[PDB]
């Protein structure tokens, strides 16, 4: 005496389902990744130029204390 | 002009790893000859002393020698110290 009843799609319809691709770009350009490139090599060659002129100066004041100490 | 232009950019587009290898190369080859620090490098291996100097026999002509490390004659590392 009911309604007839079955499983049917909810009245208007469903949701839109996405199926196409979707990658999205999320990068940035050739040009800033070179040059923050060339910017961290050229911070690390003056950084280590400066430590490397200090280890030379300390390497011949213990030459020296050597000399000094050989007689 | 154009030929070596498109060249390049035929290069860039299909080989960018030896495009880089050539460019690294070629500066290493070049750019040493045109360094002012080159002359700095050789000064700084000259005067490491690595074996004891030995001292020289006083025969009362040699107004360029010292008598004592203390002495304002001999070479001098104040360049060093300020590099
Ligand atoms: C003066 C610098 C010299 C010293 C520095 C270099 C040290 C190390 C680099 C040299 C290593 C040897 C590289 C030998 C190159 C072989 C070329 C070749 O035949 O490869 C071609 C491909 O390469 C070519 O396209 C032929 C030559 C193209 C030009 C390559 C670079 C030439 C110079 C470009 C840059 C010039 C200098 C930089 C300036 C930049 C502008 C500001 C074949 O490709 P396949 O792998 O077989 O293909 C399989 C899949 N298809």
């Amino acid at each position: 005496a009911s309604k007839v009843k079955q499983d049917m799609p909810p009245p208007g319809g469903y949701g839109p389902i996405d199926y196409k691709r979707n990658l999205p770009r999320r990068g940035l350009s050739g040009y800033s990744m070179f040059a923050v490139g060339i910017g961290t090599l050229l911070f690390g060659y003056w950084s280590m130029m400066k430590w490397n002129r200090e280890r030379r100066r300390l390497q011949i004041e213990d030459f020296e204390a050597r000399i000094a100490l050989m007689p | 002009a154009g030929r070596i232009a498109s060249f390049l950019k035929n290069a860039w587009a299909k080989e960018p790893v030896l495009v880089a290898s050539f460019a690294i190369g070629g500066l290493a080859i070049i750019l040493p000859s045109l360094s002012p620090y080159t002359n700095y490098a050789i000064r700084i291996n000259r005067a490491t002393p690595y074996n004891y100097p030995v001292p020289l026999r006083d025969d009362g002509n040699m107004p360029d020698v010292p008598s004592h490390p203390q002495d304002p004659q001999g070479p001098s590392l104040e360049w060093l110290k300020n590099l």
